[PDB]
């Protein structure tokens, strides 16, 4: 296992966002041309095992452990009735105190806040990606497509990401092989070598959230200089066409930096190899 | 809404 391996993301120019926004309130539009310098991206979401190495090394207590609770999705025991703040839910106990990660060491780490993620990435000699870096990487060298692999959800009749099948939130059929999270190396890689960049766990980025974007061309943009929420990308194992259609590279959402939940993780990036 | 904030 090499679940902390990084891949080189080539220098290039790409179209960020879309002029055919599917969720207009999220500022998916306008499409804008963004130039990104070559850098490195984690191939995988950070796994439980990799996060445990960090905690073993530093003694780091995550914000959810300090707060004493975190949000858990009801269907596997708030912003929605299916989200409960569960006392004692955290990265080691993803559904609460009588859950464990012992049988899922290679699944993405969850209940990690933006601050937790920055701590991990920095410890590792890395950083969070910007939203623009994240999206460029997600798109995997294709232009103006819905998904890392193209415009069809199940190309060649194959599942390409871990999202929801069935009627959300009552019934997840597990058609794609995973009801909850999958191992960080599950499903095909995209054109750049990235796994689970859409679906599985949501992923934190470094940017403050705004929905107001210029059409101006930019170089290595960092997002707005201030805000209250940080940007997350990519959707999760819970995502579905009918409710949270955000397993698209252009999609975007946000949370306050001290937030944590059972569907939210991260991956790191770096300017050079650590 | 996909993840509630704390
Ligand atoms: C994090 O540290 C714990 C505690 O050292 C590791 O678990 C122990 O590892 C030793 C050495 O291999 C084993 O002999 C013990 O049986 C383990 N004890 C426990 C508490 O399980 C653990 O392997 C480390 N995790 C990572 C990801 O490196
Ligand atoms: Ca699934
Ligand atoms: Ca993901
Ligand atoms: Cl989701």
């Amino acid at each position: 296992l090499a679940h902390s391996k990084m891949v080189p993301i080539p220098a290039g120019v790409f179209t960020m966002g879309t002029d055919d926004p599917q969720i207009k309130q999220d500022g998916e539009a306008p499409a804008r041309r963004v130039t990104i310098d070559a850098f490195y991206m984690d191939a995988y979401e950070v796994s439980n095992t990799e996060f445990e190495k960090f905690v073993n090394s530093t003694g780091y207590l995550t914000e959810a452990e300090k707060f004493g609770d975190s949000f858990v999705f009801e269907g596997m025991l708030a912003a929605a009735p299916w989200w409960l703040p569960v006392k004692g839910a955290n990265w080691r106990h993803p559904e609460g105190p009588d859950s464990t990660i012992l049988h899922r060491p290679d699944h993405p780490v969850l209940h990690v806040s933006w601050n937790d993620a920055v701590a991990y990435c920095t410890w590792a000699g890395k950083r969070l990606p910007t939203e623009a870096e994240w999206e460029y990487s997600c798109r995997g060298g294709l232009h103006n497509r819905l998904f890392p692999w193209g415009n069809k959800l199940q190309p060649k009749g194959q599942h390409y990401a871990n999202i929801w099948q069935g009627e959300f939130p009552v019934t997840n059929t597990g058609e794609d092989g995973f009801q909850g999270t999958a191992p960080v190396d599950a499903f095909p890689p995209n054109g750049y070598g990235l796994y689970n960049i859409v679906g599985n766990a949501w992923e934190w980025t470094s940017d403050w959230w705004t929905v107001h974007h210029s059409v101006e061309e930019t170089l290595n943009p960092k997002g707005p200089p201030s805000g209250k929420d940080r940007v997350k990308k990519g959707g999760s194992y819970m995502s579905h066409r009918s409710y949270c259609y955000r397993y698209r590279c252009a999609a975007r959402s946000q949370n306050t930096p001290d937030s944590s939940a059972s569907n939210l993780g991260f991956r790191c990036a770096a300017d050079r190899l650590p | 809404l996909c993840t509630p904030s704390r």
